[PDB]
């Protein structure tokens, strides 16, 4: 939804494996370690223009 | 029931002396000659040979093929086993015109009835009937013509055993673990069923 905006362009997800994760977090029903990442897209605010005349 | 060879001897000896009695000579109490082999009494005595033509009854042994153990199961407290068996018979005529008694013998024991007598008396179906030779033997001075056969018999046997018990009572523990190997258990039930 993020990337529709134009907002970002690219990301990527991890999340760890049911084999994998520790007897606490199953006894208190909460899933850790999920984290992304993503890129910016960027925008254009100024100019700068140089040229020549001549014959 | 209980099977004892004993009992079917006796048994076929009764049934006979009703369904082939007519052929055969009778002795001083007007009773068909009809007995069992080996005859002996009080561990030495030995019967006599009756006059012809008569009939000699003889088991020869007994045999489980059909597995080792029919049912199990409970009557009354004590628990009870019941067996399969197979016994095969055999049957002789000794004097003159063995095979002529043989044959009408044979042609009665496929009847529908005389089947149900013989159930009556030993509690035994009949299986099989083999073939009749036509014997004879020397003895001394004359031959003497016989006949043998074969009869095959089935019964089941029920007997007690006075060693085994019964479960009345249930008692059950158990836990509940998120990990194998959990040494405080999450949860413990505990059950007890009762019969009554």
């Amino acid at each position: 939804r993020a990337v529709n905006r134009n907002f970002l362009s690219s990301y990527t997800v991890n999340v760890p494996k049911a084999s994998q994760v520790a007897l606490a977090d199953k006894k208190a029903r909460i899933l850790k370690d999920v984290t992304f990442a993503g890129i910016l897209a960027g925008a254009i605010l100024d100019v700068d223009l140089k040229g020549t005349v001549a014959y | 029931m209980q099977l004892e060879t004993a009992e079917l001897e006796k048994g076929l000896v009764r049934t006979l002396v009703d369904v082939i009695g007519h052929r055969l000579a009778r002795d001083k109490n007007n009773r068909p000659n009809v007995i069992r082999a080996y005859p002996s009494d009080n561990s030495n005595d030995k019967g006599l040979k009756p006059d012809q033509p008569f009939i000699t009854v003889y088991c020869q042994d007994a045999a489980t093929p059909y597995g080792w153990v029919l049912d199990k199961f409970v009557e009354d407290d004590v628990v009870c086993y019941r067996i399969a068996f197979q016994i095969p018979v055999l049957i002789t005529v000794n004097g003159k015109g063995a095979h002529s008694i043989m044959l009408e013998l044979k042609q009665r024991l496929e009847m529908s009835s005389v089947r149900d007598l013989i159930l009556e008396e030993t509690g035994a179906t009949v299986l099989d009937t083999g073939a009749i030779p036509n014997d004879y033997t020397y003895l001394n001075t004359d031959f003497e013509n016989s006949a043998p056969l074969v009869v095959t018999l089935v019964k089941n046997s029920v007997l007690k055993d006075e060693r085994g018990s019964i479960i009345e009572r249930v008692i059950v523990d158990g836990e509940l673990v998120y990990e194998e190997g959990q040494e405080p258990p999450e949860y413990t039930i505990h059950l007890d069923v009762d019969s009554k």
